[PDB]
RNA sequence: UAACUGAAGAGUUUGAUCAUGGCUCAGAUUGAACGCUGGCGGCAGGCUUAACACAUGCAAGUCGAGCGGGGGAAGCGGACCUAGCGGCGGACGGGUGAGUAAUGCUUAGGAAUCUGCCUAUUAGUGGGGGACAACAUCUCGAAAGGGAUGCUAAUACCGCAUACGUCCUACGGGAGAAAGCAGGGCCUUGCGCUAAUAGAUGAGCCUAAGUCGGAUUAGCUAGUUGGUGGGGUAAAGGCCUACCAAGGCGACGAUCUGUAGCGGGUCUGAGAGGAUGAUCCGCCACACUGGGACUGAGACACGGCCCAGACUCCUACGGGAGGCAGCAGUGGGGAAUAUUGGACAAUGGGGGGAACCCUGAUCCAGCCAUGCCGCGUGUGUGAAGAAGGCCUUAUGGUUGUAAAGCACUUUAAGCGAGGAGGAGGCUACUUUAGUUAAUACCUAGAGAUAGUGGACGUUACUCGCAGAAUAAGCACCGGCUAACUCUGUGCCAGCAGCCGCGGUAAUACAGAGGGUGCGAGCGUUAAUCGGAUUUACUGGGCGUAAAGCGUGCGUAGGCGGCUUAUUAAGUCGGAUGUGAAAUCCCCGAGCUUAACUUGGGAAUUGCAUUCGAUACUGGUGAGCUAG
């Protein structure tokens, strides 16, 4: 199954997520097919908090991908 | 969308099969002069048309046997 | 780590003032052994001083003016050799933008080794927040201002006199009234001394 | 097997293997009868040994016991050897 | 706008000199180890040696809304639990580098293939049978585990029927599936099951060119190279086999032997090169040693099966068990490398309609100066230049504003108080689409009131309190190389990277006083590149320093006169695809700064495809006469 999930690479105690389309069997931080944005839960000052490219999101959803429950909430949080 | 090579027949002693020799002029990595390099490909004949000393164009295909994956296309200059 | 030892002993080795031990009756007349190098054979006779001792000597002088140990100073040089100016004056720019140095010019504190005691001890409010790092680079527009919580200790009222009578540079817009700084842009290599030679430091760091 | 479900899987493996071997044997048996009729040379006995094998082969390729690409091959190569009888 | 900026020498052969030529030194780096010393925080990193043997716990389950049996609480019915059958998972995630010199990897391209779950679209789901576990009685055994006999459900198994499209066809025709369950009112949605297509994804196969030594290894092959018929595979193919033919590879290094996982990258260097392949990402291989197959969409399966070997363990001698190169840990080897910790709160993974269960992945915490980065160990004054120590022309000089004394300050550690963020959501309570008999149920979306949910965690951070109080060492001082004197010793004791010191004035040994460099570190050993133009492509030599074969002739090879037409292989230009991400570099954004993290670029100048240009080199044809 192709899915859309968050890959976690930041620093210890301050995480930074990539929004990534990938076969669900690969390791969380391993091989992937495409990256379509990013998510920063801390995001001080002039730093972005979320950025999701949505035309590629729609393309992959319609090809059969399954967004996670956090990426499905962030795609509704965006475009708002 | 089918890549081809042109080269000199060097054997035909086998049924339905030639052996082309392809030559290539390639510049050397550290001293950059030039080199003559050669590779012999086993290619597939059908009517046994090509003869030793001939120059022929071959193209790639699916395997035909163990060590044969090129098919003859024409005899460009029969000699 | 810092340096904690005789202050004017390092002034006699370098032959210049080095601006330590700030006082109203220094005139560099607080040692009376001045212009005599330290120790047993201090100025015994002439000195060879051949082409690696002069480079190292002036680098040591610069370092001891500002209180920077060798690792940090090497990092400064490496950063200055990277900017697209010229390695020479980038270094002095980087060294004059520190916190304790900027707060020493502004008059709070007599010597730099006490401007550091003020910054480190959480008594300075850069852009409204009590920072306690001594080497923070101060950029164009930083408001340096004394913390309202210690504007009474009498270490300041003499430091603000000794500051007067003295310089008031062309890149800090101070006023010893409410104790607020407003750092300008950094200075160029015409507002600081010209004995400080830095064509030798670039060749010292490139042997 | 150091788990409960590991030996349950081993246990089911054995039933499945016993049940599959019978059906593979069954397919080979009918291919053998068709082939030993093709040796005889009788076009009619052969076309009647072929009509009793095709349903068995297709039934067993539907259950997954063989691949359907393999049943297709057996059907084609066994029909091209009784057409060449007469 | 930036993404570029680049290159140093010294000592040592002589009485002296110039050259040659080695040796040594100053730099950067490390998964380091050792010695002396040791306050703190942030980020990382932590068996490189024995792919050595492994005690103990944990690392893969889940579903009662597929199915019979059971069980105990509670008031004969509701709820609740689970040994067995059945589904799905266990082929991922995690470890390690033994084998592998090309069936691997990298770069660029292909056909002849299959693909659970997921998305889309089409035709369906009809009616019957016979079993086996559990269970109930026997039964061998110390145990583990079987053995007999009956009895049973099912989305377990097998016929029969019917198939839009699917398979074979000689175009006439022939062949082949499936299963129920749940929630609300037979009819409705859901969740499933069957057949097919094509997308996603994932895997198998092919080709060309690159990928470490050795000729003190020159011949190697006999299913070996090719073809036809048959078998075999998901699929091309000597993959297999019977015949027919005889071939195929090799000085452009075959065969044989040694070593080795490969790449993105990392270190060094001005570059060109040279070393290397820990940590992070991709691919391959392996799982105590060798040989197999089963089940499955997928394995020839790390915590699965069979049988061979070794090896360990229990035993009642009847009989059996096992595989840390998963996380912790033990023994051993070694110069050397950590806790038998916490939670699933977050990101993922498995199962489930959900509730929720599992997860040594992961997120965290403990230990270690192992590295990088940052902070502290106080700040002013202070000339009776106190005493003491050391040198000394005996008076002075130096340690030295250094210390005291006096005046302050309290960063971080400590003791008290407040306190974000990492949690989006879910449950209730209203309301509006949605399909439908339907405003039920069930999927969606809007609203304010509450309830609930953090392992880290005494969190970061903020604010108070007391007092300089709790916090400095190591190497060196003849030249190279920054920095000098005294005493002890007498070629002894000793030092030493190189030159070399030491035989009674030792700036070179040992202590002492002074100084120099670095600083929570400082020295030594080991290793790589540099300096080394000291293997020289960039970029060296060969009369006498090392170096022209004793001399010819000639094979492969390399190179080759002049004019012209043509070709377009080398050469040059443009366009298109590719060159994973991370890393390096440049702008700039969060960390109080900095390390660090991160947005965007630039770069990856290599590869392939295609369209052009013809001066030069090559090919082809035609001419010439200086060789
Ligand atoms: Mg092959
Ligand atoms: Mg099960
Ligand atoms: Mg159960
Ligand atoms: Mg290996
Ligand atoms: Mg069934
Ligand atoms: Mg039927
Ligand atoms: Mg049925
Ligand atoms: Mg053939
Ligand atoms: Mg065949
Ligand atoms: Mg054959
Ligand atoms: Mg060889
Ligand atoms: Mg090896
Ligand atoms: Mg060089
Ligand atoms: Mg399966
Ligand atoms: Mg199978
Ligand atoms: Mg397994
Ligand atoms: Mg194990
Ligand atoms: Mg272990
Ligand atoms: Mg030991
Ligand atoms: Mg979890
Ligand atoms: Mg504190
Ligand atoms: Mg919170
Ligand atoms: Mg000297
Ligand atoms: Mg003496
Ligand atoms: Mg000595
Ligand atoms: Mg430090
Ligand atoms: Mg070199
Ligand atoms: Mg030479
Ligand atoms: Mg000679
Ligand atoms: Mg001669
Ligand atoms: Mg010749
Ligand atoms: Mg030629
Ligand atoms: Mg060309
Ligand atoms: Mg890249
Ligand atoms: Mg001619």
């Amino acid at each position: 199954m192709v899915v859309i999930r968050l890959a976690r690479g930041g620093a210890k105690k301050r995480p930074f997520y990539q929004i990534v389309v990938t076969d669900s069997r690969n390791a969380r931080d391993g091989r992937f097919i495409e990256r379509i944005g990013f998510f920063n839960p801390t995001a001080q000052g002039q730093a972005e908090k979320l950025r999701l490219d949505a035309d590629r999101f729609a393309h992959w959803v319609s090809q059969g991908a399954q967004p996670s429950e956090r990426v499905a909430s962030l795609a509704a949080q965006a475009k708002k | 969308t089918v890549r081809t090579l042109t080269g000199k027949v060097v054997s035909d002693k086998m049924d339905k099969s030639i052996v082309v020799l392809i030559e290539r002029r390639v510049q050397h990595p550290l001293y950059g002069k030039s080199i003559r390099r050669s590779t012999k490909l086993h290619a597939h004949d059908e009517n046994n048309v090509a003869k030793i000393g001939d120059v022929v164009t071959i193209k790639e295909s699916r395997p035909i046997s163990k060590t044969k994956a090129w098919t003859l296309v024409e005899v460009v200059e029969a000699a | 780590a810092r340096y904690i030892g005789p202050k004017c002993k390092l002034s006699r080795r370098e032959g210049t003032d080095l601006q330590l031990k700030s006082g109203v009756k220094p005139f560099d007349v607080k040692t009376k052994k001045a212009n005599k190098a330290p120790g047993q054979h201090g100025q015994a006779r002439g000195g060879k001083q051949s082409e690696y001792s002069l480079q190292l000597r002036e680098k040591q002088k610069v370092r001891r003016i500002y209180g920077v140990l060798e690792r940090q100073f090497s990092n400064y040089y490496k950063e200055a050799a990277r900017v697209k100016g010229a390695t020479g004056e980038n270094l002095l720019k980087l060294l004059e933008s520190r916190l304790d140095n900027v707060v020493y010019r502004m008059g709070f504190g007599s010597t730099r080794a006490e401007a550091r005691q003020l910054v480190s001890h959480r008594s300075i409010t850069l852009n409204g927040r009590r920072v306690n790092i001594a080497s923070i680079q101060v950029k164009a527009g930083d408001v340096i201002a004394v913390h309202e919580g210690a504007k009474q200790q009498l270490r300041i009222k003499n430091a603000i006199e000794l500051a007067a009578q003295r310089g008031i540079p062309a890149w800090i817009e101070v006023d010893h009234s409410k104790l607020e700084g407003t750092f300008k842009a950094a200075p160029d290599r015409s507002d600081l001394p010209a004995e400080i030679n830095e064509s030798l430091i670039v060749e010292l760091y490139s042997k | 097997a150091n788990s409960a479900q590991a030996k349950k899987r081993a246990r089911q493996n054995v039933k499945a293997r016993k049940h599959n071997a019978s059906l593979r044997s069954m397919v080979r048996t009918y291919i053998k009868r068709t082939l030993s009729a093709i040796a005889g040379g009788d076009y009619a006995v052969a076309t009647e040994a072929y009509k009793k094998a095709v349903p068995v082969i297709d039934r067993m390729a539907d259950k997954g016991i063989i691949h359907k690409n393999k049943a297709a091959r057996h059907k084609s190569r066994l029909n091209a050897q009784v057409k060449a009888l007469a």
